[PDB]
RNA sequence: GGCAGCCAACGUGUUGGCUGGGUAGGGGAGCGUCCUGCAUCCGGUGAAGCCGCCGAGUGAUCGAGUGGUGGAGGGUGUGG
RNA sequence: AAGUCCAAGAGUGCGGCAGUGAGACGGCGGGGGAUAAGCUCCGUGCGUCGAGAGGGAAACAGCCCAGAUCGCCGGCUAAG
RNA sequence: CUGUGGGUAGGGGUGAAAGGCCAAUCAAACUCCGUGAUAGCUGGUUCUCCCCGAAAUGCAUUUAGGUGCAGCGUCGCAUG
RNA sequence: CGUAGACGGUGAGAGCCCGGUACGUGAAAACCCGACGUCUGUCUUGAUGGUGUUCCCGAGUAGCAGCGGGCCCGUGGAAUCUGCUGUGAAUCUGCCGGGACCACCCGGUAAGCCUGAAUACUUCCCAGUGACCGAUAGCGGAUUAGUACCGUGAGGGAAUGGUGAAAAGUACCCCGGGAGGGGAGUGAAAGAGUACCUGAAACCGUGCGCUUACAAUCCGUCAGAGCCCUCGACGUGUCGUGGGGUGAUGGCGUGCCUUUUGAAGAAUGAGCCUGCGAGUCAGGGACAUGUCGCGAGGUUAACCCGGGUGGGGUAGCCGCAGCGAAAGCGAGUCUGAAUAGGGCGUAUCCACACAAGAGUGUGUGGUGUAGUGGUGUGUUCUGGACCCGAAGCGGAGUGA
């Protein structure tokens, strides 16, 4: 029985273009040019979904370093002192505090310097 | 491609034309040409072993008897007078299901002629019983002579 | 089109009871002068074909 | 309560037919032939192994003839006769045909591989020494035509 | 936090241990279309096709989920 | 003789299925070459790419670190 | 030199000879048929998910860009 | 109502409306097959069974020699048949067949002639059927169809169906020379007006919201302010487990398929869309894998009878014993001088005894052996056999 091809190709091609809505030129109007860079777009989504955690952590650390230098301490010294004091707060909350409560950073840097040892160049 | 009319000659030259290479006017790629793999007149008779058919029919009939849709009737309608209305009233009194299968001897013609017109009822001679018709109908009725002949043939 | 057996193989090969293919050893038609007698004694008689070529041959005999 | 609706095939009796070259998701672009080659185009002959003479070609032929005038029989086991005749007695071609040990038209022969303990009168064509001794020791008779 | 394969214990499917990148290629389980069987059903109080919105599935997708065109046929289920 | 022994999904035989028989690079031992090639021909229970996603050497298959079931605007790290 | 009219047909014609010409085509015209000539050559092969996962080696080849066997893969069975 | 609930149309799914269907009937004239009364033809100059002995029954034929064809038979040891060329027999104690060749026995009578029944085929006609197509499909042809058109040739060879329920196919008025249009009316709809059902995508705009004229880009993704619209609680805009459209600005970012060791490659292909376009098909064909029944038995083809898939059909097929080329033997067989060991098999195992522990072999008692068939899948065989593709080879015709 001959099965002539009306809806089968149409459904998939329409779903491809519908997902590809919002591009420029032939991109959002033309199928053979849609699927290619549709897949490229979603591959970019896959890659930068991992890249986003790295970029956000980068910005996060940058803000924390800014706050530490405003409070007259380096990022590495602040983190080492925080680990020595045993505070488990993460860079998300530190960055939100830096945006929010310099009183919170004042207390935190005071704790970090208190927990900092006598000499940083000791062989210990 | 080998049965369409005409076009047994090359459309054009190989080099210098600039268009794609082709070999016949009636290639499957062309519109109006032949089909890639064309169907042919053919048959699907499947031979099923006698034990297979007999066992399947016996299983169907055993399920029918288990569900209690087998009955005995000495005669469907009065002789020398085909009357579809009498048969309809008789089957309505006997049962209320939409479809009924009746088994009637070959020599009985008045009953078959009377019951032929009604659509949900079907008539089969006991030598022509088959599994498809057994399964299709809801109620199955045996005539006395037909059931006796069927039982004797089975036991012989 | 009934499958055609290989007439060459059948004139040369025969089947055992258990389905093994037994075959008659080669290198005995001519030039037996310098061949040592013990070379020939291990060479006459039959043997079962090795499992390497059994698959290919089985297709030849039954086609 | 089974209708034509309630009909199902046996589990695993239906295996799906494979559609080859029907999309790169399952089988694409090669149809199970891989990359380029004559196997990728049509085929290779079964008797062809690269040009060197095949195993059906560098081997001698079997000597001797087939003896088209061969006479064929079928053996009937003394143990089988003993098992099928606990009572025993006279046995013939029609009796063996009814018992379904040999073909009706085919010509019969017997051998004495089994043991006989019941008096059986055997009518046959060709008798062997072992079957003869078994019949004689079982207190019976066996005549050959 | 979730899906999936193998395995062990016990059960009338939970627990526990591992594994899950892959071309040629092998194996397993499925989606969709057309045409038939039947139990049946939808539809001028608007079917199919057409164009959207909202949802849901791990996928081919689905929605007996609805809006504007259309005026005449289709569908569930198990099968082939 | 021990160790993984809720399995590497380890071995050996047989049966059904096709792919491949154009390799490349780098480290080792070598031949030819002029100890020249991103050269050629070998050996490697060598590794990698082929058939591999990520970070580092600016870019850069084969070098260095390290094996992408899916998701998280979470932490510890290797090379650098 | 030119009009008219005719004859020479494919392995054949004709050819002051160039492999020229025979209806824009000629180292064997054109149309149909065998014909779906034949191709170790090139291109293309369309829905999705889950598991496993190669080789570019040796042997032989009117063989080296193919092929058959062995190793490498998968599925099942068996000794575990 | 129904011995008719097949099928079409009528303003939408109609057996109760019609065309019609079951069922009956009916031909003046003509044609093809089947019986029944003048007349014609033959012999009963013939017929049936019974006891000894003296040219015919198919000729340039059978056969032979050479040279070739067709039966599986391709000069091989080559019967049989036929033909070209030369020779050439008997008439019954004659011949040729009985697969180079003949003694005794064994079966049929050559050169002469014809003969129905089973079979193949379907240009044509009738009645039906379809898990066959529904306008790029199906015949090239649902329509001016082998028409237009190309080629002086043999020839090649197209594309083009749908208004509606019916033409009720838009009176009349106005703009415009007309084409074309707007109302008014027809109609259910004119978003059905003959360029006429449904009208998508590539295609060409209009209007609205946002962005952009310091800006270096496989054009997207991840963040992301602003502007516009929307939904609820709260007042003039502000949040809220908010959506929508745009997106200034930063991180990353070298299309897809082939063939390749190797491609963004400046290697190949694609201007775009709409359809068309590729592992299909037949066989008691063969193997292995799931599934079904019987079982030492498993089963059929062709074919006969049922408007029906059913019943019959034992001709064959595959294993039930193998070994050997073979005669032949047989749980053994072959090789062999041989119990003297081997090769192949005796389904496979458990236990008991004997040997060496040359690894296992040798005799006993037990459980006791599983194939065949259809169905579907993978492969394989012959068919063009996954699809498209060559210069060329042969035959028949057309043209100076
Ligand atoms: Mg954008
Ligand atoms: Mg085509
Ligand atoms: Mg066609
Ligand atoms: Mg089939
Ligand atoms: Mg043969
Ligand atoms: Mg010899
Ligand atoms: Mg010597
Ligand atoms: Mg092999
Ligand atoms: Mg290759
Ligand atoms: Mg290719
Ligand atoms: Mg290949
Ligand atoms: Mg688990
Ligand atoms: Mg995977
Ligand atoms: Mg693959
Ligand atoms: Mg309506
Ligand atoms: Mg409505
Ligand atoms: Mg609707
Ligand atoms: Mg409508
Ligand atoms: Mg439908
Ligand atoms: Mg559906
Ligand atoms: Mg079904
Ligand atoms: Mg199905
Ligand atoms: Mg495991
Ligand atoms: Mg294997
Ligand atoms: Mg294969
Ligand atoms: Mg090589
Ligand atoms: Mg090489
Ligand atoms: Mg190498
Ligand atoms: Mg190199
Ligand atoms: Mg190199
Ligand atoms: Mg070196
Ligand atoms: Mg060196
Ligand atoms: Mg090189
Ligand atoms: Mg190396
Ligand atoms: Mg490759
Ligand atoms: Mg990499
Ligand atoms: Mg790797
Ligand atoms: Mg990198
Ligand atoms: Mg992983
Ligand atoms: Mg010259
Ligand atoms: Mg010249
Ligand atoms: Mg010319
Ligand atoms: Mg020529
Ligand atoms: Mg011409
Ligand atoms: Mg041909
Ligand atoms: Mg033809
Ligand atoms: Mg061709
Ligand atoms: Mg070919
Ligand atoms: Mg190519
Ligand atoms: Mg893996
Ligand atoms: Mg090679
Ligand atoms: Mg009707
Ligand atoms: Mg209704
Ligand atoms: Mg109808
Ligand atoms: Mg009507
Ligand atoms: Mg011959
Ligand atoms: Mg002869
Ligand atoms: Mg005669
Ligand atoms: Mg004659
Ligand atoms: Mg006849
Ligand atoms: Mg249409
Ligand atoms: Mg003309
Ligand atoms: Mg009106
Ligand atoms: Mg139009
Ligand atoms: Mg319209
Ligand atoms: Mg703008
Ligand atoms: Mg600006
Ligand atoms: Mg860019
Ligand atoms: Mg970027
Ligand atoms: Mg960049
Ligand atoms: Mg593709
Ligand atoms: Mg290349
Ligand atoms: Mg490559
Ligand atoms: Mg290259
Ligand atoms: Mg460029
Ligand atoms: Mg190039
Ligand atoms: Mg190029
Ligand atoms: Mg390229
Ligand atoms: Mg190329
Ligand atoms: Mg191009
Ligand atoms: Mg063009
Ligand atoms: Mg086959
Ligand atoms: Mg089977
Ligand atoms: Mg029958
Ligand atoms: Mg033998
Ligand atoms: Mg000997
Ligand atoms: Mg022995
Ligand atoms: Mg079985
Ligand atoms: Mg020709
Ligand atoms: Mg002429
Ligand atoms: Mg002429």
């Amino acid at each position: 029985a001959r099965v002539k091809r009306a809806l089968n190709a149409q459904k998939k091609r329409r779903t491809v273009l519908k997902a590809s809505k919002g591009y420029r030129g032939q991109r959002s109007r033309l199928y053979r040019k849609a699927k290619e860079q549709q897949l490229h777009s979603l591959t970019y989504a896959y890659r930068d979904r991992r890249a986003r955690k790295g970029e956000f952590r980068k910005l996060w650390i940058s803000r924390i370093n800014a706050a530490a230098r405003a409070n007259d301490i380096t990022y590495n010294r602040l983190i080492q002192g925080l680990k020595a004091a045993g505070v488990e707060v993460d860079r998300k909350n530190l960055a939100e505090l830096a945006v929010s409560d310099p009183a919170a950073f004042t207390a935190l840097v005071d704790v970090a310097r208190a927990a900092l040892p006598e000499d940083v160049n000791a062989p210990s | 491609r080998g049965e369409v009319s005409g076009g047994g000659k090359k459309p054009y030259r190989q080099k210098g034309t600039g268009r794609a290479r082709q070999g016949s006017t009636r290639a499957p790629q062309f519109t109006g040409g032949g089909t890639v793999h064309g169907p042919k007149p053919r048959d699907y008779s499947q031979r099923t072993p006698k034990k297979m058919i007999a066992a399947a029919l016996r299983g169907a009939l055993s399920d029918r008897a288990r569900n209690d849709r087998i009955h005995a009737v000495t005669e469907l309608v009065e002789g020398q007078t085909p009357s579809t209305k009498s048969a309809k009233t008789f089957l309505g009194t006997l049962t209320e299901n939409k479809k009924v299968l009746v088994v009637i001897g070959r020599t009985d013609e008045v009953g078959a002629k009377s019951v032929r017109n009604l659509p949900g009822v079907h008539v089969i001679s006991p030598d022509q019983l088959n599994t498809y018709d057994v399964l299709n109908a809801d109620d199955v009725v045996f005539s006395v002579e037909a059931l006796n002949a069927y039982i004797s043939a089975n036991s012989k | 089109p009934k499958a055609k057996t290989h007439s060459g193989a059948s004139k040369r090969f025969r089947r055992t009871g258990t389905g093994k293919i037994v075959r008659q050893k080669a290198n005995r038609r001519h030039l037996l002068e310098h061949k040592p007698t013990k070379r020939t004694r291990r060479l006459d008689g039959r043997t079962t074909v090795s499992a390497a070529d059994n698959s290919r041959i089985n297709k030849l005999l039954n086609g | 309560v089974i209708k034509l609706h309630d009909l199902k095939p046996a589990p695993g009796e239906k295996k799906a037919k494979t559609r080859v070259g029907r999309g790169e998701g399952s089988k694409g672009k090669t149809a199970g032939r891989g990359t380029k080659g004559t196997k990728a185009r049509k085929n290779v002959p079964v008797m062809f192994e690269g040009g060197q003479m095949p195993i059906h070609m560098r081997l001698p032929k079997l000597k001797g003839f087939k003896n088209r005038f061969r006479t064929e029989y079928q053996v009937v086991n003394v143990g089988d006769i003993n098992k099928a005749f606990p009572q025993g007695g006279t046995v013939g071609v029609d009796e063996l045909v009814a018992k379904g040990l040999v073909r009706k038209n085919s010509l019969v022969k017997v051998l004495g591989d089994g043991k006989l303990t019941v008096k059986v009168d055997v009518t046959a064509n060709k008798f062997s020494g072992s079957a003869r001794e078994a019949i004689t020791a079982a207190g019976g008779s066996a005549t050959e035509l």
